[PDB]
């Protein structure tokens, strides 16, 4: 006698009714081999076959399950999920090894027909009613609803999730001395225990189950290592990824390179040193699925090298409380970063990337401050500590940039590891005027409907300059007279603009930008050895200001 | 047997529906423990998925304590219930609280869990405990009685409040109470040492309640009298350079937006020509006193500008280095309620988080002692920074709405 699983209530939207859709087209190989599937979910009571009274139904079909004979049902609750209630998913994110502690005895099982072994709510039944053509729709079809979840309503996930919460809370509660995994119906357990009474509790645990209707055969499950579970391959001491196939096609479309990416990410987590940069820049535009891109010499450099990587198989190991978290950072060029989280060195719990390219203008300090930040929140979700962070720039480096940014930011405990490439800033601009350096004055103007302008320059040692300049905006043209007076002036210079735009650029002290103009002025800045730039209001008659907004404008 | 005081959400406003935040294994197993003693106390019970709302929570540490207090993020189901001043459950602001010798913050959140919650309002009270490594789903909850840092929980339950402080107002007319979400604000003229004892007075008289019907023993202590304000100040310079006078006049012109009377011409005029910005030039008759009539100016109070109860408070905060931090308070642009600057705060020198989360403190402590309101925060922060350690340091029991910004220094404006 089975215990009866408590229903959880489940409504409608407000406003709305159940849903009333026709049955697709459907061939006669799909028409005959599901009418064999209906009478068997009526005979197991996961299905009730009374309709006159019910207006409703929704579509079904059925695609042949991956590589197999086998033919399987789904109903197209796409419209059911419109109008069901909104639901709180439970689910908050994914178990990763490197976040388990190894154990002595393991084990793991699933649970037989997850969602058909937990009973619907009584009264939403009736919305989850669907039809299918007799012979080609030439007679009356049977019809039938659900008496349990579903495949395809969206409620059916969450629910199951947490009514297999509360069947495990008593056991849980009453086995301190056990750690379970739960991952929608598939079961991790864990323990210290001897073998005899490892093997016990999960006897006591798998008839537990048993008690509430949940069977755990034996196909899926797992006695003997290397237990497979979340994709991955747990050995006793190490666990590792499941193997992965990367495309080898020579002609590349879009789609393909996608795939490509996709997969190098998911390998990013154990395998160290995965760039997906140049491979990710070869889908930039509105490239269909289907065109044929040639890789550039700097994606085909890049897949070399990250087969490379994948030839030789990688293991991570599990984790010790007792021992510290150790984070170690290196930067990979072109705004790509890759790190490994460890606790005893060569032994990485896992390794990660981060290729971000956020914003137009960027430097290598803020990339890998926004590293760390990435790596200390997958840090807590994972074992609830921020691990110890041991980065390629050295501290005078770091101090001197985050007491002079204006934004706040911050690192946590941290310390310097040489390994090249090291994180540096490229140039420093003075905090107050150089003395016996010539100041000039800049600014720059174009046309808002010819797009025609002009940039230039006026000195206090009557020093001038003007260029004439076609296809430009203010702003490009405020850039290019701070350019010409970094180009036409010593190693060091005073420099007065009234562009807020382009002030507010190069105080950020960036390395690399998207706009050639501004990596001009950077290479500029670079060769300097004393820049002051200051800013002034414009047309308020100052200095050098006035006469060259007139040079520029008229 | 307590009648509940029914509620109701803005009309046309779902319920909150936020994502819970990873959070730290200390944490965690606060919030665990925390939580399993309330759903025995019967103040929180289990709820499944069919409940679609969810609000954030975490646990912090107020200044000098150990033990841990559970903090719920209700700033949205805040922003989506009934405004209680209509409802006249609306607790009025005392003008006289910021002018007392001393303050003390009193956290009497405790009491509101005394009080049942509507039945047809506890599902917008959801929040969930996660796990780590997601060892586990979810563990969802929902309150039944008045949650804390729920703007309607000090509302419903202030006419139960005026009871217990009536014996205490009746003996000591003198004292200002307020009362602003978990907070009880008391203050009054005596000397230090008998302040506090008129404290712990009010404490005992809590228990007298207690017994009869985070804990209530901790209480911090404010000094209004004490508070100053950073006004915009112009340098004494002796000699003036090209480059001070540039930034002097930009200065100027910026400030004109907030002072009408402000002029620059007599200064204009000293930068005629193109000159090296390390040119020391004189400033002449006409300048001096342009000068000194800017200086007045600033002394004087701006014109047309008071303070409006329906309006909210924004607050911008400047970054200005070596620990000195500068804000600014308003409701309409360039319309300035008040203006500070803080210095020499934790995390000086080495962490610009712990000192701006410990500025966003200090100053919505004033913003509640003064008006009554918390403001919303223009921070100078990036977001991802800001949303990975600011609960690290959090020691508050309310939480300020705020917004992020990248504003570069062109003009060192209220700093030198
Ligand atoms: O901080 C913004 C960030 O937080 C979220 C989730 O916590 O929203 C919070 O921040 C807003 C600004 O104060 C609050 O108004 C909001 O109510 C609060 O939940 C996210 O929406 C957002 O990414
Ligand atoms: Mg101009």
């Amino acid at each position: 006698p089975i215990s009866p699983i408590e229903t959880v209530p489940v409504k409608l939207k407000p406003g709305m009714d159940g849903p009333k859709v026709k049955q697709w087209p459907l061939t006669e190989e799909k028409i005959k081999a599901l009418v064999e599937i209906c009478t068997e979910m009526e005979k197991e009571g996961k299905i009730s076959k009374i309709g006159p009274e019910n207006p409703y139904n929704t579509p079904v079909f059925a695609i042949k399950k991956k590589d197999s004979t086998k033919w399987r049902k789904l109903v197209d609750f796409r419209e059911l999920n419109k109008r069901t209630q909104d639901f709180w998913e439970v689910q908050l994110g994914i178990p990763h090894p490197a976040g388990l502690k190894k154990k002595k005895s393991v084990t793991v099982l699933d649970v037989g027909d997850a969602y058909f072994s937990v009973p619907l709510d009584e009264d939403f039944r009736k919305y989850t009613a669907f039809t299918i053509p007799s012979i080609n729709n030439e007679t009356p079809g049977i019809r039938y609803q659900y008496n349990v979840l579903p495949q395809g309503w969206k409620g059916s996930p969450a629910i199951f999730q947490s009514s297999m919460t509360k069947i495990l809370e008593p056991f849980k509660k009453q086995n301190p001395d056990i750690v379970i995994y739960q991952y929608m119906d598939d079961l991790y357990v864990g323990s210290d225990l001897e073998i005899g009474q490892h093997r016990t509790k999960i006897e006591e645990l798998r008839q537990h189950l048993l008690r509430w209707g949940l069977t755990t055969p034996d196909k899926k499950h797992q006695k003997e290592p290397p237990f497979l579970w979340m994709g991955y391959e747990l050995h006793p001491d190490k666990w590792t990824v499941q193997p992965i196939v990367l495309p080898e096609k020579d002609s590349w479309t879009v789609n393909d390179i996608q795939k490509l990416v996709g997969k190098l990410n998911w390998a990013s987590q154990i395998y160290p040193g995965i760039k997906v940069r140049q491979l990710s820049k070869l889908l930039r535009g509105t490239k269909a699925l289907t065109e044929v891109i040639p890789l550039t010499e700097e994606a085909e450099l890049e897949l070399a090298e990250n087969r490379e990587i994948l030839k030789e198989p990688v293991h991570g190991v599990y984790y010790d409380p007792s021992k510290d978290l150790i984070a170690e950072i290196q930067k990979q060029g072109q705004g790509q970063w890759t790190y490994q989280i460890y606790q005893e060195p060569f032994k990485n719990l896992k390794t990660g990337k981060y290729a971000r390219m956020r914003g137009a203008h960027t430097n290598d300090v803020k990339q890998l401050t926004e590293a760390v930040q990435k790596i200390t929140t997958e840090s807590i979700v994972i074992w609830g500590k921020t691990p110890k962070f041991k980065l390629p720039i050295q501290k005078e480096t770091w101090e001197t940039w985050w007491t002079e940014y204006w934004q706040a930011t911050w690192i946590p405990e941290w310390e310097f590891v040489n390994t090249p490439p090291l994180v540096k800033l490229w140039y420093q601009l003075e905090k107050e005027p150089i003395v016996g350096a010539e100041t000039f004055y800049v600014d720059g103007a174009a046309n808002r409907e010819t797009k025609l302008g002009k940039a230039g320059y006026v000195t206090n040692k009557g020093r001038q300059k003007v260029v004439p300049l076609t296809n430009t905006t203010n702003q490009k043209t405020e850039l290019q007279a701070i350019y010409l007076a970094l180009q036409d002036s010593g190693l060091e210079v005073n420099i007065v603009t009234n562009s807020q735009y382009a002030l507010g650029i190069i105080q950020a002290q960036p390395d690399k930008s998207e706009s050639e103009l501004v990596n001009q002025i950077i290479e500029q800045l670079i060769k300097k050895e004393k820049v002051y730039l200051a800013w002034v209001p414009a047309h308020k008659g100052i200095g050098g200001n006035e006469q060259v907004d007139k040079l520029v404008s008229a | 047997p307590i009648e509940t005081v029914p509620v109701k959400l803005k009309p046309g406003m779902d319920g909150p529906k936020v994502k819970q935040w990873p959070l730290t294994e200390e944490k965690i197993k606060a919030l665990v423990e925390i939580c399993t003693e309330m759903e025995k106390e019967g103040k929180i019970s289990k709820i499944g998925p069919e409940n679609p709302y969810n609000t954030p929570v975490f646990a912090i540490k107020k200044k000098d304590s150990t033990k841990w207090r559970k903090l719920v993020d209700f700033r949205e189901l805040n922003k989506r219930t009934q405004d209680f001043w209509e409802v006249q459950l609306g607790i009025p602001h005392p003008a006289g609280l910021k002018k007392k010798k001393s303050v003390t913050v009193l956290d009497v959140g405790d009491a509101y869990f005394s009080v049942p919650l509507d039945e047809d309002f506890r599902k917008y009270t959801a929040f969930t405990i996660p796990s780590i490594n997601n060892e586990t789903p979810g563990i969802r909850y929902q309150y039944n009685v008045l949650p804390q840092g729920w703007k309607g929980s000090p509302a419903i339950f202030q006419s139960s409040m005026t009871k217990i402080l009536e014996p205490f107002k009746k003996q000591n007319p003198d004292i200002v109470i307020y009362q602003y979400m978990d907070d009880l604000y008391v203050g009054s003229d005596l000397e230090i040492g008998q302040h506090r004892t008129k404290i712990e007075e009010l404490r005992q008289h809590l228990l007298r309640w207690g017994l009869t019907t985070p804990f209530l023993w901790m209480g911090y202590e404010l000094h209004p009298d004490k508070w100053t304000v950073q006004p915009i100040v112009l340098p004494e310079k002796d000699s003036w350079t090209v480059n001070d006078i540039q930034k002097l006049v930009g200065k100027l012109n910026w400030a004109s937006q907030i002072y009408p009377g402000i002029k620059v011409r007599q200064l204009s005029k000293l930068l005629r020509g193109t000159k090296a910005l390390t040119e020391v030039i004189p400033l002449t008759e006409e300048a001096e006193l342009e000068l000194a009539e800017n200086r007045e100016i600033l002394k004087e109070p701006v014109h047309g500008v008071y303070y409006d109860p329906s309006k909210d408070l924004i607050a911008e905060i400047q970054k200005q280095g070596q620990g000195q931090w500068t804000y600014q308070i308003y409701q309409e642009p360039f319309k300035n309620l008040k203006t500070g600057k803080y210095a020499r705060m934790r995390g000086a020198h080495t962490n610009d988080v712990k000192q701006l989360t410990e500025a966003v403190q200090k100053i919505t402590t004033e913003s509640i002692v003064i008006w009554g309101k918390t403001p919303k925060f223009k921070l100078p922060i990036q977001k991802e920074t800001w949303e990975t350690w600011w609960t690290e340091y959090w020691q508050a029991t309310w939480i300020p709405e705020w917004e992020f910004v990248n504003t570069p220094p062109l003009v060192k404006l209220w700093y030198q």
